[PDB]
């Protein structure tokens, strides 16, 4: 009949603080005791994170669990709505099941997109992805993540792989946790981009790293069904669909496509189009949020 | 006749958008491609996007005429992104008059180093050092940014770019680039 006042969604796609450290090419297999990246300060003040000058590459490196059963809200109020939202998550899994978001986020795993700005100036970008079963490794990939575009979406047998993977674990079918480390040629003593705290780089223990909330937010931009002129590409998937270092706020709520007009009425008065909105609002409840009343 | 090829390169719109640092990238790759290839003969302009002059343009045209531009950081001879610009390809140029112009300059806004090479040129004192003729009193600026880290051995440019006199009033046939990676007579739209 109506929504709760308090919901809650709780994180799918959990990722971790990509740490990272530096290297060099052609070195990538044996890159276990690579040292890791510091911050320094100089001239009021600022930090700064370079490489050390006998490296010419940098190796993100963070573990992603992947949870399944993401239509099933942590907090309601009323039991009819969470029947209603689990009734609707439900048809959508059994008209199609995570076959195009499993897709796209093997995409963005796939491209490194969790180079936020240590991307934009890479000569060659490598990603491998260990599917880890106990505490091994079970599957392995290794994907050019530049060949792989950031507005396109390819089709391959290693990429519909990792999709399947990643489909059986949002699903419930399976655990997977995935170690995913990126080899990027950034070049000899260049400067990486971490996360700026409260400028103050990000650090966990003398170690420059990247906040996990941004490399959850990086693989997260699958959104390309939304009324822009077409030119802008994917977004990450927030309600209110917002790009706040733009000004921007696409699916703004006068226009009836953000997440909470589409949920109220693909759940409450069972409306939304066939594939794209669908997939939009799933994997908003995929990344988890505070909605009610 | 100037230089009769032309890229109308768009820089699309992208989550994370800081424009001196994409135009940093990008105009440092193309240092990097043009130092590789080698030559003082090529162009580069930016067109009537800067809608205040304070910002500077989504776009790009480079002028180089068959052999440097099919060569040089174009399809072949790798960018090394094919995807956040998605652009086109060149062909010849039509017959406008603007004058053709564009310049760089760069101004002064950090007495440390006037005030340390005067120490260091014929052992100045502290106190002349500190008031022989600084520029203290005002820091002078320029509007249109653009970062462009050092190519090497350095930090953090800040480089400027003023449009030279784009009036419609005549042409000339003068020399290819000057500075190092900036056309002389470029065509403008």
């Amino acid at each position: 009949l109506s929504t709760a006042s308090v919901l809650a969604f709780e994180r799918k796609l959990d990722p971790s603080d990509a740490l990272m450290s530096a290297g060099a090419w052609a070195q990538r297999d044996a890159s276990q005791e690579w040292p890791a990246v510091t911050v320094r300060e100089k001239s009021q003040t600022v930090d700064v994170a370079n490489l050390p000058s006998d490296a010419d590459t940098l190796k993100v490196r963070f573990t992603l669990r992947v949870l399944g059963g993401a239509g099933t809200p942590s907090a309601c109020n009323d039991a009819a709505y969470r029947d209603k939202l689990l009734q609707t998550v439900a048809t959508y899994v059994n008209d199609q099941g995570f076959a195009e978001l499993a897709r796209r986020y093997a995409h963005n795993l796939a491209n490194a997109r969790f180079l936020w700005r240590n991307r934009v100036g890479a000569e060659a970008v490598e990603v491998r992805i260990n599917h880890i079963r106990q505490g091994e490794v079970a599957r392995a990939w290794r994907f050019d993540a530049l060949a792989i575009g950031l507005r396109d979406f390819k089709a391959d047998a290693e990429l519909d792989a990792l999709a399947e993977l990643i489909a059986s674990g949002l699903s419930g079918s399976g655990h997977v946790l995935l170690e995913v480390v990126a080899f990027a040629r950034i070049g000899d003593g260049q400067e990486v981009f971490p996360s700026q705290e409260l400028k103050t780089l990000y650090s966990v223990r003398d170690a420059a790293a990247i906040h996990s909330q941004k490399i959850g937010n990086a693989l997260r931009t699958i959104d390309t069904w939304y009324p822009d002129e077409d030119g802008l590409g994917p977004i990450a998937v927030e309600p209110y669909g917002s790009v706040t270092s733009q000004g921007k706020a696409y699916r703004q709520p006068k226009q009836k496509l953000d997440f909470y007009t589409l949920l109220d009425n693909w759940v409450l008065r069972d409306e939304a189009p066939a594939v794209e909105q669908q997939h939009y609002v799933i994997a908003n409840l995929i990344r988890g949020g505070v909605f009610g009343e | 006749f100037t230089m009769d090829h032309y890229l109308d390169i768009r820089l699309r719109p992208d989550p994370e958008f800081p424009p001196a640092q994409l135009m940093s990238v990008l105009f440092g790759k193309l240092h990097q491609a043009l130092v590789a290839q080698g030559g003082d003969r090529i162009g580069v302009s930016f067109p009537d996007l800067d809608e205040s002059r304070s910002r500077l343009g989504e776009r790009l045209r480079i002028h180089a005429s068959a052999d440097d531009l099919r060569a040089l950081l174009a399809r072949p001879w790798l960018e090394g992104l094919r995807d956040h610009l998605q652009f086109g390809e060149p062909a010849v140029v039509p017959h406008p008059t603007p004058y053709r112009q564009v310049s760089r300059v760069q101004a002064k806004s950090n007495p440390e180093r006037l005030r340390r090479r005067l120490m260091r040129r014929h052992d100045l004192s502290e106190e002349e050092a500190r008031k022989r003729i600084p520029d203290t009193v005002a820091r002078a600026l320029d509007l249109p940014f653009v970062t462009l880290r050092s190519q090497s051995t350095g930090q953090h440019f800040r480089l400027f770019i003023r449009h030279g006199p784009l009036q419609v009033t005549a042409e000339e046939g003068g020399f290819t680039c000057y500075g190092l990676s900036k056309g002389g007579f470029v065509p403008w739209f």
